[PDB]
């Protein structure tokens, strides 16, 4: 669905962020809401990865590998480096315990 | 590691 052009955090424009400076959206492809990354925390280069992948907002965001949500979606693990979601048992090796601090997805490492 | 619900909390709340 086409862009929401105001972020869903602070209701601002890509005119006006929480500081009230300019800064672009970053829109999910699936539902179509927005957010300033500083609204949603994103670090720089989270960001610029971001922007050029097909992105989904936390709510819509399904696991990259099986493509579900499924009853455990809360512990879905984000990419520190592109925001793909992955559960535990997704991983390559599927995880038995909760990465502590960056974790990196199997898309992002080196062939 | 980030995951959906810690994300959810870091940005706190979409405006009501
Ligand atoms: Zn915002
Ligand atoms: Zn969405
Ligand atoms: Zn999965
Ligand atoms: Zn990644």
């Amino acid at each position: 669905m086409d862009p929401i052009p105001i972020c869903s955090f602070c209701l601002g424009t890509k005119e006006s962020n929480r500081e009230k400076k300019p800064e672009e959206l970053l829109s999910c492809a699936d539902c179509g809401s927005s957010g300033h990354p500083s609204c949603l925390k994103f670090c720089p280069e989270l960001t610029t990865n971001v922007k050029a992948l097909r992105w989904q907002c936390i709510e819509c965001k399904t696991c990259s590998a099986c493509r579900v949500q499924g009853r455990n979606a809360d512990n879905m693990l984000f990419c520190d480096s592109c925001d793909r979601g992955f559960h535990m048992e997704c991983c390559d090796p599927p995880l038995s315990r909760m990465p502590k601090g960056m974790w990196i997805c199997q898309v992002c490492r080196p062939k | 590691a980030r995951t959906k619900q810690t994300a959810r909390k870091s940005t706190g709340g979409k405006a009501p």
